[PDB]
């Protein structure tokens, strides 16, 4: 019989953010912060790396 | 087109002003190894039909 495995496994804490938060052109990586004030102020960040 | 575009909105009568860029544009790249694939006997076009 065919059987499917899925497997979870847990990574090293790292900061966590949606997927659809973070910008990537390629040369960098960005997300908008928003502020105390609502202003919408962008801030460079580093990925690890993204699953789900 | 992007210095131009700005002084543009700088003028008294203007609403807004906009330049379509020529090269905005998003990739993700998949740059296939031939020597990668060789070692499963895959050609470029084999992978590429993934």
């Amino acid at each position: 019989m065919n059987a499917w495995l899925q497997l979870n496994t847990a990574s090293e804490p790292m900061l966590l953010i949606p997927s659809q938060a973070l910008i990537d052109t390629g040369s960098e990586q960005r997300v908008i912060t928003v502020d105390a004030d609502g202003r919408f102020v962008p801030k460079r960040v580093a990925v690890f790396q993204a699953s789900q | 087109a992007e210095q131009i575009e700005e002084v543009a909105r700088t003028v008294p009568g203007v609403a807004s002003a906009l330049a379509e860029r020529l090269e905005g544009g998003r990739y993700i790249n998949v740059e296939i190894n031939r020597e990668k694939a060789a070692r499963y006997g895959m050609t470029v076009a084999d992978v590429q039909l993934f």
